[PDB]
């Protein structure tokens, strides 16, 4: 009788992979990303709800802002 | 930038 | 009889995994990311809800700023 | 009989890993991230919230603000 | 920047 | 910048 209610997972879950080689050059580059079963997350807003017989509510936001002024 | 690997 | 109510997770888990060799050059580059099995998690907002019979809410908010006047 | 009931995990769980070489260089470079099964998290906000014939209310805020004047 | 890895 | 990893 198992429930899951109200819960929420942010990142990675990984159970008995292998990585032999990764290998990576960023020369003169603004953004690089070299990403290997991995989770790379910016800038997210996730909401999961559920309402039964009852009255629920939320607001959420997320502002991610990156200036670079050279 | 020589990134060498060698297993 | 489990439950989860109300729970929540951020980050990574790793169960029996092997990574042998993971290089990296950044060389006159802005932003680098090199990632191999992990979570890299960075401006995110994240709301899970369950109501029964009952009233709930949230308001949640997250500003990630970041400026680099050169 | 088990229960999870209002918790929160944020970070890493790491069982029986291997790694064996993670070589990095940064040079000449604004940022950074070498991430190896690891988690590295930052501005995050995350709620999870269940009721049940009762009134929850949260409010939950995260500023993260980084400025670099040079 | 000659990062070499030799397992 | 020479890392010279060598099991």
């Amino acid at each position: 009788g198992k429930t899951k209610e109200g819960v929420l997972y942010v990142g990675s879950k990984t159970k008995e992979g292998v990585v032999h080689g990764v290998a990576t050059v960023a020369e003169k580059t603004k953004e690089q990303v070299t990403n290997v079963g991995g989770a790379v997350v910016t800038g997210v807003t996730a909401v999961a709800q559920k309402t039964v017989e009852g009255a629920g509510s939320i607001a959420a936001a997320t502002g991610f802002v990156k200036k670079d002024q050279l | 930038x020589x990134x060498x690997v060698x297993x």
